[PDB]
């Protein structure tokens, strides 16, 4: 039947990365979650008139298991590389995440999107223009998201699915 | 009829339940949300005990109440006023007779004594299982000692004297088995010859046993204080989650050691022997229910440097391919088969901790701290119950010890393993990948030959145990 | 995984807590810290079937004697423990048996009679007297030592089997 896309979320820990998938998969309109529930990470969606199933792997909290990253990454067809807009170190980490994905997938052209996540009201330290320039140097889209209002969340995942479809 | 209660003006815990102060889930009730006063009332309720709720509350309360404030509130809960004499008592006294005091005696027996005992049970559990609050705040400990040491009256005396002693023991602070542990197994390396210890010279059975003892001890040392509030992900993680981080760093180091053993063995035949030996260690991990160990091996086999070694895995015996495949399948579909296997085996076991960490973090991040109802903010207790269900599962697998004997030299060998040396992570993992490219170049580059590096026999002794008399 | 709610009852000091902690942790507790109410969980395979034991460890001291109905309502099966060197604790067994029957309104509650401290030489309750009582209840009698582990798994897992066949 419908196509299933295996998406993988990667990025620095401790800076709200998990809010992206929680807000997507959530009962959009009731602020609640049980991650232990079978298929709290699967969602049927319609993108450009075509119904598909998203299977999202977000191992948030396991960042210290650094030698497991290759195995987790190999499961994915497309990747969201996430940094926090108030944490410059998480932005500087993006280059090495992208290089690791390219190595694991053995491809110089892996579907991926750069996501700048606003996880609190602390002062932004990565400007939009810096992140746009980085994304353009890689040839990938840039999406900014809010961890509180759900803004940008659908755009991040749907943009990635379009990158897979157009690969 | 029900017992009458003190006036809510003199005793705050007698206010009636309403949706403005407590909400229940849809046979004791399960609380969805409430004020801190209502949570403490139900924590120490006169009609029933709720040991699960005591554990849940003491594990998670610091997200909504400070330790000093909790102690003040349970002391307030303990100090219950007694009712005045009734009309029948008054009339007896006016005649020079002793009153029956029926209502007073019932209130003592059915309200005061159960509530007071349940307050003491909170204190006992707090000191026995969550003593870190008192290690980190000496004044909190002084207040607890003073409270317990000044409870009067004979109904509580046995437990007050006991709790006083328990506190004093905790301030200055042995296994028996159904059988004997199996005999320690040796291969090329002999007892005391630590300088020859290595992947292929120790017995693969004993490698798996000693790593299982080490990894079990690391698993058992992690306390809930290292998990609640997602503190292992935050800036102070080294302060707040040291046992968890030590456990994860061991797992990472062993995975990297497996990868390094493989790719630094440049001769193809020798490298096949190395990979085959690691799969035998994985087989013994499976037999021991050491799932952390199983996934350490699987992670190494699916790493970028090892996964691409097609010439090596082509020569692995088909049965070992099947062992590795069924271990890999445990992690597929979001660990579906792993979760089912963990819930089916007979402990002792060593769980993989990573799934617990992701579920605690997402439960914290995906649920609100408070629920707003009728203009009031109620503590969202359902969210805390979900976190404590996970910490309770962790603790359940921490109880059962392995019936295996420690070998101090093999233990020390694996404790001191340091495959990265002084290199930084990126440096080292790039080195491993470049070694992989050296020993099995990308097509269409030809496969080179390399000299042997091991002077001893490569034949495995196998993983079925031996038993002399 | 089937869940079983077990409750351990009996007079103060007979070893209810020591028995439970030996089962859960393989450790013998030397101290006598009177219990108010404690609860433990254990995953274990019994007769080839995995289950989850919820074990409630109750108060034996007489000062808590008015607080028992609430835990007897929830329990599926009861370990009724006395100490073989304490005749008063054996005489207290029938009061627990009768209260459980009243609360659960049943003549057919899963139970096991446990004579603990069987590592001690100085016995005052003979096995025959306890076995006679057990037969009158229709339940098995198992002698245990929380100190040596003798009989401990047998007592708890026999109770599980009686809940499973109930
Ligand atoms: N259909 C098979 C046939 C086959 C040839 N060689 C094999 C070795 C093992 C198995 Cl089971 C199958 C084969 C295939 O083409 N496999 C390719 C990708 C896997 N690698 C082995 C590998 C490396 N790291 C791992 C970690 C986990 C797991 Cl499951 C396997 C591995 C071989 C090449
Ligand atoms: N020799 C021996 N001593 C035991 C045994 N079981 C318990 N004890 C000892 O008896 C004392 C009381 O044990 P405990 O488990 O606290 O009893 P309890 O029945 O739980 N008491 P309570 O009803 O007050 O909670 C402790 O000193 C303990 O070490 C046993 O099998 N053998
Ligand atoms: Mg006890
Ligand atoms: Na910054």
């Amino acid at each position: 039947g419908m196509t299933e896309y295996k998406l993988v979320v990667v990025g620095a820990g401790g800076v709200g990365k998990s809010a992206l998938t929680i807000q997507l998969i959530q009962n959009h309109f009731v602020d609640e979650y049980d991650p232990t529930i079978e298929d709290s990470y699967r969602k049927q969606v319609v993108i450009d008139g075509e119904t598909c199933l998203l299977d999202i792997l977000d191992t948030a909290g396991q960042e210290e298991y650094s030698a497991m990253r290759d195995q987790y990454m190999r499961t994915g067809e497309g990747f969201l590389c996430v940094f926090a807009i108030n944490n410059t170190k998480s932005f500087e980490d993006i280059h090495q995440y992208r290089e690791q994905i390219k190595r694991v997938k053995d491809s110089d052209d892996v579907p991926m999107v750069l996501v700048g996540n606003k996880c609190d009201l602390a002062a932004r330290t990565v400007e939009s223009r810096q992140a746009q320039d980085l994304a353009r140097s890689y040839g990938i889209p840039y999406i900014e998201t809010s961890a509180k209002t759900r803004q940008g969340v659908e755009d991040a995942f749907y943009t990635l699915v379009r990158e897979i479809r157009q690969h | 009829g029900q017992m009458r209660l003190p006036s809510a003006d003199v005793y705050r815990f007698a206010e009636p339940d309403s949706e403005e102060n407590i909400i229940f889930e849809e046979g004791i009730p399960i609380i969805k949300a409430g004020t801190v006063i209502k949570l403490i009332e139900r924590l120490t309720y006169h009609m029933y005990a709720d040991p699960n709720f005591v554990r849940t509350f003491l594990t998670t309360y610091r997200s909504f109440c400070k330790p000093q404030e909790l102690l003040s509130l349970i002391i307030e809960r303990f100090e219950i006023p007694e009712p005045e004499p009734t009309e029948a008592d008054r009339i007896a006294i006016e005649n020079g007779d002793q009153p029956l005091s029926a209502e007073l005696k019932r209130f003592r027996k059915e309200y005061i004594q159960p509530v007071q005992l349940r307050v003491l049970n909170v204190c006992r559990h707090w000191v026995e299982h969550h003593f870190y609050d008192f290690e980190r705040d000496a004044y909190l400990l002084q207040r607890m000692e003073e409270f317990i040491g000044t409870v009067r009256g004979k109904a509580m005396k046995k437990w007050v004297e006991s709790i006083t002693k328990i506190i004093q023991r905790k301030k200055i602070a042995n296994i028996t088995f159904q059988s004997s542990p199996p005999t320690v197994e040796w291969h090329i390396s002999r007892p005391g010859h630590i300088e020859t210890f290595d992947l292929l010279t120790l017995h693969p059975i004993e490698i798996a046993r000693q790593l299982t003892l080490l990894e079990s001890d690391l698993y058992r040392a992690v306390q809930p204080s290292e998990l609640v509030g997602s503190v292992w992900t935050k800036e102070d993680k080294e302060i707040n989650s040291p046992n968890l981080l030590k456990m994860i760093r061991h797992t990472t180091n062993l995975t990297l050691w497996f990868e390094k053993c493989i790719v630094e063995t440049e001769n193809l035949e020798e490298r096949v022997a190395v990979v085959s030996r690691i799969i035998e260690i994985l087989q013994v991990f499976q037999e021991l229910n050491n799932f952390n160990g199983v996934l350490e091996v699987v992670s190494a086999m699916n790493s970028s440097p090892v996964y691409r070694l097609d010439h090596t895995f082509e020569q692995i015996p088909s049965r070992q391919k099947k062992i590795l495949e069924e271990a890999h399948e445990l992690s597929e579909d979001h660990y579906k088969k792993y979760l089912a296997k963990l819930r089916s085996i007979n402990p002792p076991c060593v769980p993989f901790f990573g799934i617990y960490l992701t579920n605690i973090l997402k439960t914290e991040e995906g649920n609100p701290e408070v629920l707003k109802r009728h203009g009031k903010e109620l503590i969202n207790f359902s969210k805390r119950r979900k976190v404590a269900e996970i910490t309770g599962e962790i603790q359940q697998y921490q109880n059962q010890p392995y019936c295996l004997r420690v070998e101090s030299d093999i233990k020390r060998f694996f404790e001191n393993l340091n495959p990265m040396g002084n290199s930084m992570e990126k440096e080292f993992t790039d080195y491993l990948f470049n070694k992989s490219l050296e020993i099995e170049p990308r097509n269409p580059k030809p496969l080179p030959r390399f000299p042997k590096k091991y002077s001893y026999p490569l034949k495995s002794p196998g993983v079925r145990p031996s038993n002399p008399r």
